[PDB]
C-alpha cells in the first residue's frame, strides 16, 4: 500500500542518522538506500550491501570525505577504493576482506592512490637505459 | 496590476517550459527502462538551469553570408507568437477576454508558420532551404485540417468564445460528443508542433543562444496547445465563488495531455514525409469534412443549437 | 526444415473484415504499443548508480598491466621476451643484461598502452607469471605520454594491485 | 523508481497554477471582490457606463441600490 | 521486485502478460561469483604408453 | 559515421546511388600477412564487430582445415553455444539500429540491457566483454567457469518475453508495414547473382543456409528451422531475423542440454599450447610452449577458401600457407561487401528514407566491409 | 578582494553549469562505437548525468572520437571539429584513437586523433568498458570543474 512505502521511506529518513545525514546522502551520494555496513577500510569509505536489490546494485561503497590530501567531499572517484574492496564490490568473490583478508607482502603499498593525471603527482615517462656509445675525452694537457 | 498579471502569465510560462524538458527526459528514461537526470539536483531539479546557462555562456557560430535582418526577427517572431496564445486561455477567466478567441488562435498560428520559412531563408544554405520548405508544407497541409476540425466542433458552442466553451462543457465532455473529432485534432496537433511521429526536419544551423529561443517556443507552443484540447474536449466544472478548483483541474488536464505527448513520442516510429502527406489529404479531410457535414446538420434535426449569447 | 514467416492470406469473411476496419479506424495496434510502453515505465529501471556501485567482472578480466614480484620481492621477470615475441601489437619492448649479481634480469621493458590491444597474450606466454593484466580498468589520463608505461611504472601497478592480482590468479590458475 | 518523475511534474504545476490564479485575485482586486464584467456587446457596454455615472465616484463596480435612489 | 500490488495488476494488465515470472533483473538466482575449484580432465592422449606421435 | 554517399536525386525520387566506402580501410589483410596464425586472431575478432566469436570460429576453422586437425567435441559444442549467443547478439543489434534509424528507441535500450547480460556472459568465459579471442585453431582457450551453464539457462528462459515485447511494437505497427513493406525488394535471381547470402536469399525466398547445407562444428547434431520469405522486402527480412533469434534460442537450448565433458582443446602441444602445470614441470611441454609463442606451429603449404553462416551472411575466409609459420595470403569476404554494392539495385524508385530503410535492412558494418 | 571573491563565484557558476550539462557528438567509427551505446543503454545511463545521447555537430561542446581514424576520414573529423563552437573538447576512446592500436604501422591509418585534433582526455582499452567511458567523461567533468577562465581575465 502507499502507506507502506511512506513508512519506508520515513524509515530510511531515520536510518541515515535523522535529517542532515539523509540531505548529505542524497546530494553528494545521489541515492537514499539503507543497507547493512560490511565493513570500512583505513581511508574512510563505508561499504554497504542489501541482497534484495537486483544484482549489481546489492553492494556499494559510500567514499570518504577526504582522502590523502584531497578533499573528496564532493569529488569522488571509482579510483579510490583500495584493491582488496575494490575486488569485493566488482563481485569478482563473494568474501569480503573482513572475512578473507588479503596476503601481505612486504612490497605491498601500505597507502593507496587514486589517479593522479593533470596533477603535479602524475607519472611521466623517461627512458631506463644508460647511454650506449661512450665518447673520446680529449686529454686536457696541451701538446705543445 | 495589469503589467503584474501580463508578467504572472509570461515568466511561469518559461519556468513550465524548462521543467517540461526536464519531465521529458525523465519520462522517457524511465519508458525507456533508463533513469533520466537525477545527478545535477536533487532528483534532478537543476538540468533545465544548468543547460540555459550552458546555451547562454556558449559561442554562436553566425553565417557569414546570412541576412541578419531575418536571423533576429525569426526567433523573436516565434517566442512573441508563442507567447501571445496565452492571453485569450481562460483558467477560468482570460488575461484578454475576446469576443472571438478562436480566430485569434488560428491566426497566431498561420503567423507563426513564418518562423519556420524566414529561418531557413536566413541559413542562405540550400539544403535546410528544402527542409524548411516541406515543414513548411506539412504545417499548412494540417493547419487547414485544424481549421476544419475546430470550426466543426464549435457549432456546439454557439459562438467563437471559450467562456462559452466552458459554459457548454458544464455538464459533459466535448470528448464523449464528439470524439473522432478528437483523435484527428489530438494527431493534427501533434503533426503542427512537429512531434514525433511527425518530427520529420530533427530526423540545425542554429546553436547556442537562439537555438534556446526556438526550442523555449516549440515547447511554449505544446503546452498551449495541450492546453487549448483540453479546454475545447475536456471541459471542467467551473464554480464562481471558488476559481481556484477549475485551475487545478486545467492544469492536471493539461499536464496528462503533455505527458501523453511525450508517451507518445517515445512509443511510435516516425512516419516518412509522402505518408504523412498521405495521411491527411486521403484519410483525414474527407472523414473530416463528412464530419462537418454531421455536425452542422445535428444541431437543426435534433433542435438543438446553442445560442448566441 | 524451414517455415513461412509472411505467407498468410487474411480471411475475406464480414467478420474479420469488420474487425480489419475497426482496427484501421480505432488504432488497436498502436493502444497496444502504448499499453506495452506504460508497462515498462512502471517497471523497475536497471541503472546502477555508478561510481558508487560498480558493474559485475570476473577474475579472468584484463586491464592494466603490472608485473609482480616473488613473496621474497625478486621480480618474477627473467628477460625471456616472450612478451614481446607473442605481442601482436607489438606493444613491448625489453632490454636486458646481466645484473649485478649476474642474474638475467631487465633493464628496459616498456609497454605502450595506446599500441595494446588488450589481448592477454603476454600474460599467457609468461613462464614465471611476472607480466599481469590487473583488474584495474579505470586508469584515464589527460595526456598521451602517461599511456607510455615503464619499468618502474609497471613494476608500481604490481606493488598496488598485488592483492587482488594475486586473489584473481589464485582462483582463475586451475582453468590454465 | 517511477514515482521519481513526480517532482518535475509537480514543479510544472506549481508554475501553471500562477496564471489563472493570478488573475483571478488581480479580476477580484481591482473590481472590489466581485468578478471582471464581461462587456461582449454594446448593451453591457452601456449598462456599465450607466453604472459608473450613477456611482459617480468613476468606478462602475460600485454597486447602489434602494438606499440610494430613497 | 519490490512494486507494489496495485502496480504490478496494472503493469500486468498494460503488457496483457505477467511480467513477474519473467523479470528483467537478475535477484539472486545467478551464481555465486565465488565457486569451488575445478578438475579439469585430460585429453585422449594423457597416455603413458602406446602414445607414439607419429601415429596421431 | 563512417559512410558516404553520393545521391542523384529526381524531385523526391532515388535514380542514383553511389556508396563511396574506404573510410574504415586498415590495410588488415597486409597486417595479417606480417603477423603469424596466433597473432592474427584479434584482426578477425576486430572485422564484423556484433559477430566477434562468428568471426574467430571461421578463422578457426580454416586454420584448421589447413592443419588437417580437429578440435575436441566438447570444444565444437562450446564454439556452437556462443556462436548462437553471439548470432543473438548481432540479431539484437541489427533490429534495434533499424529501429533507432526509423523512429523507435525503447526497444533499443531493451534489447541493449539484453545485450549487455550476454556481454556479461562474454566476459565470464573469456575476460573480454566485446573481443574475446577466445575462439583458436584447435579449440577454444580456456574451459567455462562452473556455474555459467546456469547463467546461461536462466537467460534463455528470460528472453522470450523480451522478443514478444519487441514484435509487440513493431511487428504489427502499421507505421512499421508502412515504412518497411515493398521497400528494397529483390528477385532470387537478382539476389544471387549481384551475390547475395544468407537473410537477403531467405527473404527474397531462396531456400539455402550453409548450417544446414554444409554443416560445420556440430550444427548437424541440432535442430532448427530456417526462416524463409515471400515478398523479399525489409518487413520479410526483418521477421526472418527475428523467427532467427528464436530458432538460436532453440539451439542454445539443445547445446545447453547436450554438453558433452572432456577437454576443450586438441590434445596436440604442437598446435595447442601446453597446459601451465605441463609446461612447469615438463621438458617438452616448455620446449613446446616456448616455440609455440615466439615462432609459431608451421601450416602445411596449400590455399583454402572456408565460408561458414555468420549472422549477416556467408563470411568467408581465403587462407593461401606457403609452409610457413606465417599466412602468405588472407582474403577476408564479408556478406556486408556485396550487400552494399548491390545498395543501388535496390534503392531504385524510393526516396532518402527508404534508403535508409533499405541500409538497415542490410544490416551493413563497414570494419567488415572495408577491413 | 570582493572582485576576487565574485570571479571565483562566478567561474564557479559557469564551470559547474558547463561540467553538469553535456551534450557530447559522438564520431563512432569502429567497435568502439559499441561501447559507447552500452553507455548509453539503460545500465549506466550516460544521460542521468546530464550527457545527452547524441547532438548535433552545432549544439555539440564533446567529441567523443571512438574508432580508427583513417587517412580517407581525418579530413572529415577536423571539419567537424572546427564546426564545434567552443569551449569544445574532445576524448579518444580506445588505442585506434589514443594511438594506433593494432594497426598502428598500417599505411591507411592516422596514428592517433591528436595529429589531427587536440586531445583532452585519453581513455585506454580495446574497447575501453563502458564504466571505463563513464569514468573518462567523469574525469573530463572534473577537469572542467578547474577551469579559471574569470580568474585568468581578472589577473590580467
Ligand atoms: C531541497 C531538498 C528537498 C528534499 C528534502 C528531503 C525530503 C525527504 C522526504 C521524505 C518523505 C517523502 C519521500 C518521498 C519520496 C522520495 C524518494 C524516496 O525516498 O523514495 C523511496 C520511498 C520508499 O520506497 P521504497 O522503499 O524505495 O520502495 C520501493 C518500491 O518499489 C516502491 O513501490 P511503488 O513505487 O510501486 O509504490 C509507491 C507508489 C504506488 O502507487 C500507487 O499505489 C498508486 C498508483 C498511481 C498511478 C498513477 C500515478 C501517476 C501516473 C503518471 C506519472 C507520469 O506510490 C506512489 O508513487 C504515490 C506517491 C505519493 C503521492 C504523490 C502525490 C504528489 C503528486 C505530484 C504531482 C502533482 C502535484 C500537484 C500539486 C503541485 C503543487 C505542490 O518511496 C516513496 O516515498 C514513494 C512515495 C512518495 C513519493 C513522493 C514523490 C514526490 C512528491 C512531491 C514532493 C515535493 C518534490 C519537490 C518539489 C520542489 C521542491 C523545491
Ligand atoms: C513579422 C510580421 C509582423 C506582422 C504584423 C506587423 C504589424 C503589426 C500591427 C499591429 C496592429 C495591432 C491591432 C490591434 C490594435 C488594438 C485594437 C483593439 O483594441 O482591438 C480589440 C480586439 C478585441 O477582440 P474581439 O474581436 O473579441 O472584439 C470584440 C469584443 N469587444 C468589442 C468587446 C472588444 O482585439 C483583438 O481583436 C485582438 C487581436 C489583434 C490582432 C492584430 C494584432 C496582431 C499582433 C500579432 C502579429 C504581429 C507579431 C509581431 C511580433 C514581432 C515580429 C518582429
Ligand atoms: C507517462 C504515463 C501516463 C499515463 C496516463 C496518465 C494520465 C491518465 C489519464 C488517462 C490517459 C491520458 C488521457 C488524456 C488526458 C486525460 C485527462 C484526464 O482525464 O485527467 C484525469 C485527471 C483530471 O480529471 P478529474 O477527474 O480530476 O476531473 C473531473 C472533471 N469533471 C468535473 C468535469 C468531471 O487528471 C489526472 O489524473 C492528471 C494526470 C497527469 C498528472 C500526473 C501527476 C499527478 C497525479 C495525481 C495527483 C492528484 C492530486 C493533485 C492535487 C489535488 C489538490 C486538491
Ligand atoms: C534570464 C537570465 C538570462 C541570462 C542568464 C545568463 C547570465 C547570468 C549568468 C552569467 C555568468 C557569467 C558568465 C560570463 C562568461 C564567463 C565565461 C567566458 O565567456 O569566459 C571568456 C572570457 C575570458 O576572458 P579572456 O580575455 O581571458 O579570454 C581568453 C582569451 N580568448 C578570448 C582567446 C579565449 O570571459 C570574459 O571576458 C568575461 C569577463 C567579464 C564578465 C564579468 C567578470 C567580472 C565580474 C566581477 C567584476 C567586479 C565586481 C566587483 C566590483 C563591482 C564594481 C561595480
Ligand atoms: C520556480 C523555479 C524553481 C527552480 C528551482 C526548483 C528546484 C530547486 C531545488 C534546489 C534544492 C537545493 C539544491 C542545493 C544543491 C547543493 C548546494 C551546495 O552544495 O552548493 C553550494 C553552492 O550552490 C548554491 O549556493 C546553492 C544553490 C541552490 C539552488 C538555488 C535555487 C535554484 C535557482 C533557481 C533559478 C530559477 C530560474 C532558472 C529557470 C530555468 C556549494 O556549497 P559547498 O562549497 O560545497 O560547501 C561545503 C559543503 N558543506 C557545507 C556541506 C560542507
Ligand atoms: C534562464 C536562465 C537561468 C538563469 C539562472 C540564474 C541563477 C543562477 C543559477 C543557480 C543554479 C544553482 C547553483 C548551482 C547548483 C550547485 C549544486 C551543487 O551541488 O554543486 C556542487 C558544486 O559546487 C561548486 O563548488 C560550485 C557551486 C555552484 C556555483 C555556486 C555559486 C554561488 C551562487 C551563485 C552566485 C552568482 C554570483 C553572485 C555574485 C554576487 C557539488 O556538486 P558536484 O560538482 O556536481 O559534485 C558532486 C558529484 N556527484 C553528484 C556525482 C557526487
Ligand atoms: C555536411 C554539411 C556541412 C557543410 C555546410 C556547413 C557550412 C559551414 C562552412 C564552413 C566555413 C566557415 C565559415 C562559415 C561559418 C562562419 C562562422 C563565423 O563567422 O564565426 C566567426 C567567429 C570569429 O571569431 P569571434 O568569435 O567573432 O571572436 C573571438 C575569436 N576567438 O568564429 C571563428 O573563429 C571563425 C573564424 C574563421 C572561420 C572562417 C574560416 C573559413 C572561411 C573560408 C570560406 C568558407 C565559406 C564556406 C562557403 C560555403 C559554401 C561553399
Ligand atoms: C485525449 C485522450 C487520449 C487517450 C488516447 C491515448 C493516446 C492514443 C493515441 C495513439 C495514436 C498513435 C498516433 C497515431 C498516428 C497515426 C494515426 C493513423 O494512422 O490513422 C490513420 C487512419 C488509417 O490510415 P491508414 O490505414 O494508414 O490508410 C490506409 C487506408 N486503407 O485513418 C484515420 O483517419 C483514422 C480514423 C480517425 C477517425 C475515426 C472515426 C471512426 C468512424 C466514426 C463513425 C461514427 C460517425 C458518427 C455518426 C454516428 C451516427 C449514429
Ligand atoms: C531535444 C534535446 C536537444 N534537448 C534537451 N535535452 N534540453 C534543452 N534543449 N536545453 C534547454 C533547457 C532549458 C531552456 Cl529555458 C532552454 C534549453
Ligand atoms: C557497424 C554496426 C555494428 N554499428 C551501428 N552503428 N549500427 C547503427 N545504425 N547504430 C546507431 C546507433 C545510434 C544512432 Cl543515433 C544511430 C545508429
Ligand atoms: S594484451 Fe596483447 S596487445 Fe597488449 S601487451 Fe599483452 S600481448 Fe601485447
Ligand atoms: S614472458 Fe614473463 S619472463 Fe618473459 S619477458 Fe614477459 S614478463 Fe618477462
Ligand atoms: S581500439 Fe579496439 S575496439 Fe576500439 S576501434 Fe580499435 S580495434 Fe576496435
Amino acid at each position: 500500500e502507499l502507506v507502506q512505502v511512506l513508512r519506508r521511506g520515513l524509515q530510511q529518513v531515520s536510518g541515515h542518522g535523522g535529517l542532515r545525514g539523509y540531505l548529505r546522502v542524497l546530494f553528494r551520494a545521489n541515492d537514499v538506500r539503507v543497507g547493512t555496513l560490511v565493513g570500512e577500510d583505513k581511508y574512510g569509505n563505508k561499504y554497504y550491501e542489501d541482497n534484495k536489490q537486483f544484482f549489481g546494485r546489492h553492494r556499494w561503497v559510500i567514499y570518504t570525505t577526504e582522502m590523502n590530501g584531497r578533499d573528496t567531499f564532493w569529488d569522488v572517484d571509482g579510483s579510490m577504493v583500495p584493491p582488496e574492496w575494490h575486488r569485493w564490490l566488482h563481485c569478482m568473490t563473494d568474501d569480503p576482506p573482513t572475512t578473507k583478508p588479503p596476503t601481505a607482502r612486504k612490497y605491498i603499498w601500505t597507502n593507496h592512490k587514486f589517479n593522479v593525471s593533470g596533477t603535479p603527482q602524475q607519472y611521466v615517462p623517461y627512458s631506463t637505459t644508460r647511454k650506449k656509445i661512450q665518447e673520446w675525452v680529449p686529454p686536457s694537457t696541451p701538446y705543445k | 496590476m495589469f503589467m503584474i498579471n501580463i508578467l504572472s502569465l509570461i515568466i511561469p510560462i518559461l519556468l513550465a517550459v524548462a521543467f517540461l524538458t526536464l519531465v521529458e527526459r525523465k519520462v522517457l528514461g524511465y519508458m525507456q527502462l533508463r533513469k533520466g537526470p537525477n545527478v545535477v539536483g536533487p532528483y534532478g531539479l537543476l538540468q533545465p538551469i544548468a543547460d540555459a546557462l550552458k546555451l547562454f555562456t556558449k559561442e554562436p557560430l553566425r553565417p557569414a553570408t546570412s541576412s541578419i535582418s531575418m536571423f533576429i526577427i525569426a526567433p523573436i517572431l516565434a517566442l512573441s507568437l508563442a507567447l501571445t496564445m496565452w492571453v485569450p486561455l481562460p483558467m477560468p477567466y482570460p488575461l484578454i477576454n475576446m469576443n472571438l478567441g478562436v480566430l485569434f488562435m488560428l491566426a497566431m498560428s498561420s503567423l507563426a508558420v513564418y518562423s519556420i520559412l524566414w529561418s531557413g531563408w536566413a541559413s542562405n544554405s540550400k539544403y535546410a532551404l528544402i527542409g524548411a520548405l516541406r515543414a513548411v508544407a506539412q504545417t499548412i497541409s494540417y493547419e487547414v485540417t485544424l481549421a476544419i476540425i475546430l470550426l466543426s466542433v464549435l457549432l456546439m458552442n454557439g459562438s467563437y468564445t471559450l467562456s462559452t466553451l466552458i459554459t457548454t462543457q458544464e455538464h459533459i465532455w466535448m470528448i464523449f460528443t464528439s470524439w473522432p473529432l478528437a483523435m484527428m485534432w489530438f494527431i493534427s496537433t501533434l503533426a503542427e508542433t512537429n512531434r514525433a511521429p511527425f518530427d520529420l526536419t530533427e530526423g540545425v544551423e542554429y546553436a547556442a543562444g537562439p537555438f534556446a529561443m526556438f526550442f523555449m517556443a516549440e515547447y511554449a507552443n505544446i503546452i498551449m496547445m495541450n492546453a487549448f484540447t483540453a479546454i475545447l474536449f475536456l471541459g471542467a466544472s467551473h464554480d464562481p465563488h471558488t476559481p481556484e478548483l477549475y485551475t487545478i483541474n486545467f492544469v492536471l488536464k493539461t499536464l496528462a495531455l503533455t505527458i501523453t505527448f511525450l508517451w507518445i513520442r517515445a512509443s511510435y516510429p516516425r512516419f516518412r514525409y509522402d505518408q504523412l502527406m498521405h495521411l491527411l489529404w486521403k484519410s483525414f479531410l474527407p472523414l473530416t469534412l463528412a464530419l462537418c457535414m454531421w455536425h452542422i446538420s445535428l444541431p437543426i434535426m435534433t433542435a438543438s443549437i446553442p445560442p448566441q449569447s | 526444415t524451414y517455415k513461412f514467416v509472411n505467407m498468410r492470406e487474411p480471411s475475406m469473411d464480414m467478420k474479420s473484415v469488420t474487425d480489419r476496419a475497426a482496427q484501421t479506424l480505432l488504432w488497436t495496434e498502436l493502444v497496444r504499443g502504448l499499453g506495452m510502453t506504460l508497462s515498462y515505465l512502471f517497471r523497475e529501471p536497471a541503472t546502477i548508480n555508478y561510481p558508487f556501485e560498480k558493474g559485475p567482472l570476473s577474475p579472468r578480466f584484463r586491464g592494466e598491466h603490472a608485473l609482480r614480484r616473488y613473496p621474497s620481492g625478486e621480480e618474477r621477470c627473467i628477460a625471456c621476451k616472450l612478451c614481446e615475441a607473442v605481442c601482436p601489437a607489438q606493444a613491448i619492448t625489453i632490454e636486458a643484461e646481466p645484473r649485478a649479481d649476474g642474474s638475467r634480469r631487465t633493464t628496459r621493458y616498456d609497454i605502450d598502452m595506446t599500441k595494446c590491444i588488450y589481448c592477454g597474450f603476454c600474460q599467457e606466454a609468461c613462464p614465471v607469471d611476472a607480466i599481469v593484466e590487473g583488474p584495474n580498468f579505470e586508469f584515464s589520463t589527460e595526456t598521451h605520454e602517461e599511456l607510455l608505461y615503464n619499468k618502474e611504472k609497471l613494476l608500481n601497478n604490481g606493488d598496488k594491485w598485488e592483492a587482488e592480482i594475486a586473489a584473481n590468479i589464485q582462483a582463475d590458475y586451475l582453468y590454465r | 523508481m517511477w514515482f521519481e518523475i513526480l517532482p518535475g511534474i509537480a514543479v510544472m504545476a506549481a508554475c501553471l497554477f500562477i496564471p489563472g490564479m493570478a488573475t483571478a485575485h488581480i479580476h477580484k482586486f481591482t473590481n472590489g471582490g466581485k468578478e471582471k464584467r464581461v462587456a461582449h456587446f454594446s448593451y453591457q457596454w452601456n449598462l456599465m457606463e450607466r453604472d459608473r455615472c450613477i456611482s459617480g465616484v468613476n468606478r462602475y463596480h460600485v454597486t447602489k441600490g434602494l438606499e440610494n435612489i430613497d | 521486485a519490490s512494486a507494489t500490488r496495485v502496480i504490478q495488476l496494472l503493469r500486468n494488465w498494460a503488457s496483457g502478460r505477467d511480467l513477474q515470472a519473467k523479470l528483467q533483473l537478475r535477484y539472486q538466482e545467478i551464481s555465486k561469483r565465488t565457486q569451488p575449484p575445478p578438475k579439469l580432465p585430460v585429453g585422449p592422449s594423457h597416455k603413458l604408453s602406446n602414445n607414439y606421435y607419429c601415429t596421431r | 559515421g563512417v559512410l558516404r554517399l553520393v545521391m542523384e536525386l529526381s524531385g523526391e525520387m532515388v535514380r542514383k546511388c553511389d556508396p563511396h566506402i574506404g573510410l574504415l580501410h586498415r590495410g588488415t589483410e597486409k597486417l595479417i600477412e606480417y603477423k603469424t596464425y596466433l597473432q592474427a586472431l584479434p584482426y578477425f575478432d576486430r572485422l564484423d564487430y556484433v559477430s566477434m566469436m562468428c568471426n574467430e570460429q571461421a578463422y578457426s576453422l580454416a586454420v584448421e582445415k589447413l592443419l588437417n586437425i580437429q578440435p575436441p567435441p566438447r570444444a565444437q559444442w562450446i564454439r556452437v553455444l556462443f556462436g548462437e549467443i553471439t548470432r543473438l547478439l548481432n540479431h539484437i543489434m541489427a533490429v534495434t539500429t533499424h529501429a533507432l534509424d526509423i523512429g523507435a528507441m525503447t526497444p533499443f535500450f531493451w534489447m541493449f540491457e539484453e545485450r549487455e547480460k550476454m556481454f556479461e556472459f562474454y566476459e565470464r568465459v573469456s575476460g573480454a566483454r566485446m573481443h574475446a579471442a577466445y575462439i583458436r585453431p584447435g579449440g577454444v582457450h580456456q574451459d567455462l567457469p562452473l556455474g555459467l551453464l546456469d547463467d546461461i539457462y536462466e537467460f534463455s528462459k528470460n528472453f522470450s518475453f523480451r522478443i514478444d515485447e519487441l514484435e509487440e511494437m513493431l511487428t504489427n505497427n502499421r507505421i512499421w508495414r508502412n515504412r518497411t513493406v515493398d521497400i528494397g525488394v529483390v528477385t532470387a535471381e537478382d539476389a544471387l547473382n549481384y551475390g547475395f547470402s544468407g537473410v537477403m536469399l531467405r527473404g527474397s525466398g531462396i531456400q539455402w543456409d550453409l548450417r544446414k547445407t554444409q554443416p560445420y562444428d556440430v550444427y548437424d547434431q541440432v535442430e532448427f528451422d530456417v526462416p524463409i520469405g515471400s515478398r523479399g522486402d525489409c518487413y520479410d527480412r526483418y521477421l526472418c531475423r527475428v523467427e532467427e533469434m528464436r530458432q538460436s534460442l532453440r539451439i542454445i537450448s539443445q547445446c545447453l542440454n547436450k554438453m558433452p565433458p572432456g577437454e576443450i582443446k586438441v590434445d596436440d602441444a604442437k598446435v595447442s599450447p601446453p597446459k601451465r602445470a605441463e609446461m612447469k614441470t615438463s621438458m617438452e611441454s616448455l620446449i613446446h610452449h616456448f616455440k609455440l609463442y615466439t615462432e609459431g606451429y608451421q601450416v602445411p603449404p596449400g590455399a583454402t577458401y572456408t565460408a561458414i553462416e555468420a549472422p549477416k551472411g556467408e563470411f568467408g575466409v581465403y587462407l593461401v600457407s606457403d609452409g610457413s609459420s606465417r599466412p602468405y595470403r588472407c582474403k577476408i569476404k564479408a556478406p556486408g561487401f556485396a550487400h552494399l554494392a548491390g545498395l543501388d539495385k535496390m534503392s531504385k524508385g524510393h526516396m532518402l528514407a527508404d534508403v535508409v530503410a533499405i541500409i538497415g535492412t542490410q544490416d551493413i558494418v563497414f570494419g567488415e566491409v572495408d577491413r | 578582494s570582493r572582485g576576487e571573491y565574485v570571479v571565483a563565484k562566478l567561474d564557479d557558476l559557469v564551470n559547474w553549469a558547463r561540467r553538469s550539462s553535456l551534450w557530447p557528438m559522438t564520431f563512432g567509427l569502429a567497435c568502439c562505437a559499441v561501447e559507447m551505446m552500452h553507455m548509453a543503454a539503460p545500465r549506466y545511463d550516460m544521460d542521468r548525468f546530464g550527457v545527452v545521447f547524441r547532438a548535433s555537430p552545432r549544439q555539440s561542446d564533446v567529441m567523443i572520437v571512438a574508432g580508427t581514424l583513417t587517412n580517407k576520414m581525418a579530413p572529415a573529423l577536423r571539419k567537424v571539429y572546427d564546426q564545434m563552437p567552443e569551449p569544445r573538447y574532445v576524448v579518444s576512446m580506445g588505442s585506434c584513437a589514443n594511438g594506433g592500436g593494432y594497426y598502428h604501422y598500417s599505411y591507411s591509418v592516422v596514428r592517433g586523433c591528436d595529429r589531427i585534433v587536440p586531445v583532452d582526455i585519453y581513455v585506454p582499452g580495446c574497447p575501453p568498458t563502458a564504466e571505463a567511458l563513464l569514468y573518462g567523461i567523469l574525469q573530463l567533468q572534473r577537469k572542467i570543474k578547474r577551469e579559471k577562465r574569470l580568474r585568468i581575465w581578472y589577473r590580467r
